[PDB]
């Protein structure tokens, strides 16, 4: 499964 | 940026044999950026029941696809991948080599 | 043996042609399992292999929320950045990012991963120790310093030594017919003049998974690297894979040449002569 967090740039 | 030219080869799912059918492949991959167009030909026209993996990407980041459809291979019948990228200055043409 | 489980993220913006394109892809070593294609009509995150259509509604409700939520980070980050870059809007960018874990064969956690490339190169990647990050040029030293200061690293190391290793596991045990299979290279040697003096001598290997492989030629037992041309292994479409080395020789020579096969499928490596 993929991450549930994910943060931006 | 960076560009890098896709490397191309046409080749058959399983070894080739005139009235089996069969898979024809066309396997892109090395390329950057990601717009490409992809075309199987048989005797010069474009193959319209072409299937394409999704998109993705080896460890250089550069990018592979494969291209494929069902076909029977015959003595005369001649079969081709047509590639167009941005590094190409003209699309390019490589047949299927069935003598490797 | 070790194993895999890898995501591929593909970001392409689209000026004056809309949204960006976005393309995710979920491997378990060489085998694909999931995919989503913003230009797809279904927007949801797809099977790709008979083992992981059994999943129930929750997981392809929850992937779809995922994947989406992955859509919209990398479309704010197109932007972010043409800004750092101080790019114009004309032109077209890429993002690429890939996570995922490794284990070993007590399939116990043995390293993880979360690299990121803007166009086409290194922009910045968790170290190996999963508690700090690599910035690959100035611009992304400015998201090193936020994502040190803001802890990011922290639930990344928690789904990369956690979930990631846990979820491996269930999908190769679902999928073990198909992810805990080696099949061994069908080799072959085609011989074919290229003059009155030259032959060329290509060693085949077809059928073949997983995807890593081995082609060496040698003279006389000696490394040959003189005109050895090698393709990249590629699909054949059924699962397996192929792959071909060639060298050029001296017409009568060709038994002084042997072709060498290393791969996991093989109790020993095989040598292959034109004879
Ligand atoms: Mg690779
Ligand atoms: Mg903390």
């Amino acid at each position: 499964i993929l991450n549930a967090m994910i943060v931006k740039i | 940026m960076i560009q890098r030219t896709p490397k191309i080869q046409v080749y058959s799912r399983h070894p080739a044999e005139n009235g089996k059918s069969n898979f024809l492949n066309c396997y892109v991959s090395g390329f950057h950026p990601s717009d490409i167009e992809v075309d199987l030909l048989k005797n010069g026209e474009r193959i319209e029941k072409v299937e394409h993996s999704d998109l993705s990407f080896s460890k250089d980041w550069s990018f592979y696809l494969l291209y494929y459809t069902e076909f029977t291979p015959t003595e005369k019948d001649e079969y081709a991948c047509r590639v167009n990228h941005v590094t190409l200055s003209q699309p390019k043409i490589v047949k299927w080599d069935r003598d490797m | 043996g070790s194993h895999s489980m890898r995501y591929f993220f593909t970001s392409v913006s689209r000026p004056g042609r809309g949204e960006p394109r976005f393309i995710a892809v979920g491997y378990v070593d060489d085998t694909q399992f999931v995919r989503f294609d913003s230009d797809a009509a279904s927007q949801r995150m797809e099977p790709r292999a008979p083992w992981i259509e059994q999943e129930g509604p929750e997981y392809w409700d929850g992937e779809t929320r995922k994947v989406k939520a992955h859509s919209q980070t990398h479309r704010v980050d197109l932007g972010t950045l043409r800004g750092y870059y101080n790019q114009s809007e004309a032109g077209s960018h890429t993002v690429q990012r890939m996570y995922g874990c490794d284990v070993g064969s007590d399939w116990r956690f043995l390293r993880g991963y979360h690299q990121y490339a803007y166009d086409g190169k290194d922009y910045i990647a968790l170290k190996e120790d999963l508690r700090s990050w690599t910035a690959a040029d100035m611009a992304a030293q400015t998201t090193k310093h936020k994502w040190e200061a803001a802890h990011v690293a922290e639930q990344l190391r928690a789904y990369l030594e956690g979930t990631c290793v846990e979820w491996l596991r269930r999908y190769l045990e679902n999928g073990k017919e198909t992810l805990q299979r080696t099949d061994a290279p069908k080799t072959h040697m085609t011989h074919h003049a290229v003059s009155d003096h030259e032959a060329t001598l290509r060693c085949w290997a077809l059928s073949f998974y997983p995807a890593e492989i081995t082609l060496t030629w040698q003279r006389d037992g000696e490394d040959q690297t003189q005109d050895t041309e090698l393709v990249e292994t590629r699909p054949a479409g059924d699962g397996t894979f192929q792959k071909w080395a060639a060298v050029v020789v001296p017409s009568g020579q060709e038994q002084r040449y042997t072709c060498h096969v290393q791969h996991e499928g093989l109790p020993k490596p095989l040598t292959l002569r034109w004879e």
